[PDB]
């Protein structure tokens, strides 16, 4: 499962 | 980073990025902030690419050592793992302690109160990753209180493409699933909001598009996965 | 990291290297040679992969930051260059240490002293990549001077496709490229290198050969580069 | 122009 990445 | 004037902090942030140099553009950020300024958008991604890039690297590292760990099971491989998550830990206190002093309490806007709080709940998670005492519950209860106040901002002040509010529902769901064992919880709100973000791509230009789709297929990407 | 076990510092340098956390494997490798025993086959690249591994994030930053003060040529860039340079420096100066108080002096097998030189030519390679002052000169000549240390003893003592010896040549023909404005130099000793190593192939093993013939594509791969 | 790598 994937969260938010920075870019 | 006292002496160093904050637009020289900011300067080498965006230099330290370019370079790979997390670690001190997390330094160089945490020294922005301690000027006592607010932190305007460009910044708050700054602050936020830094920590997530120096803790992204903790948590890889914990994950290796514990493996080696549960599958051992002398003192070295625990001991290791012990320290590696003592400094997650750090970093984790030190990004709470920077949004507890103060940027939540100076952030009126939106797009700045919601950002922050969707941080505070990510830090949160990452410390529920590794824990293991007393305090357990209570920091998967942190965290999920954060997220839920700035679920309940984004809701009334942005419109469901607006990617912060996208980006908040996508790691509340990570939360869900991962941390709380409420998987039917992570996809009800992943679905949802993909769904209302869907119906909300008409209004907005060609660039907001492309913002907006690009998270609501990593919302999709963990709706494959969990289905 | 005197407090700690000999054992159990290799153990953790080991670990560090599966979670890819190099500069705890340096630390803990330096730990261990501090102890003041001699170091095993094993040991030594655990020793250089940790060291190499951080010299060569430091030099990649300091190039990214050294392109972006050529370009703009504020004080920030070339602050900033210069903190990354100087923790490289100390880096090299730790390693150059190390080897000097006591690797070189207590290494009389060939595969030691030989391993322990060309990291010192290497190390003085990394110095004189960021060397501008008084004694850049000296600094180039000290890497030319344990290069070819290790030279003499490697055509004396190791078959021509002893891997050490193979690496030894390859980074000393990027010694002469790169630093001593040497090119025909670095092209005829690749070649010389490659060529007698190939005639030396029939003797090895299957494993052997395998070791042998992926520095060997290295050399070629410059060769294919410089020609 | 390529250098000896660690592994
Ligand atoms: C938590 C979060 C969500 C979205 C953003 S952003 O400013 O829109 N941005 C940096 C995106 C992040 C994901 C990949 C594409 C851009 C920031 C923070
Ligand atoms: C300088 C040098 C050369 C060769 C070795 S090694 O022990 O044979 N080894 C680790 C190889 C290094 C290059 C890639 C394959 C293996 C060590 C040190
Ligand atoms: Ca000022
Ligand atoms: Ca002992
Ligand atoms: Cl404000
Ligand atoms: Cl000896």
């Amino acid at each position: 499962a994937g969260s938010i990445p920075g870019r | 980073m006292g002496s160093m004037e904050r637009a020289s902090l900011i300067q080498k942030a965006k230099l330290a990025e370019q370079a790979e140099r997390y670690e001190d553009m997390a330094a160089f950020m945490k020294g922005a902030v301690e000027k006592g300024e607010e932190l305007s958008c460009e910044e708050r991604n700054l602050l936020s690419v830094a920590y997530k890039n120096v803790v992204g690297g903790q948590r890889a590292a914990w994950r290796v050592l514990s493996s080696i760990e549960q599958k051992s099971n002398g003192p070295e491989v625990r001991e290791y793992r012990e320290k590696v998550e003592t400094e997650l830990q750090g970093v984790c206190d030190t990004v709470l302690g920077l949004l507890d002093s103060h940027l939540i309490k100076e952030a009126g806007d939106a797009e700045s109160r919601v950002f922050y709080l969707k941080m505070k709940g990510d830090y949160y998670r990452y410390l529920a990753e590794v824990a293991t005492g007393d305090d357990k519950k209570r920091i998967i209860d942190s965290a999920r209180s954060a997220y839920q106040e700035a679920m309940d901002i984004s809701k009334k002040e942005m419109p469901p493409t607006n990617p912060i509010r996208l980006g908040l529902a996508l790691n509340f769901s990570v939360f869900h699933y991962e941390i709380a064992n409420s998987p039917e919880e992570a996809i009800s709100l992943a679905k949802t909001t993909f769904d209302e973000a869907m119906a909300d791509l008409h209004t907005l230009s060609e660039d907001s598009y492309k913002d907006s789709t690009l998270i609501m297929q990593l919302l999709r990407d963990n709706l494959t996965l969990w289905t």
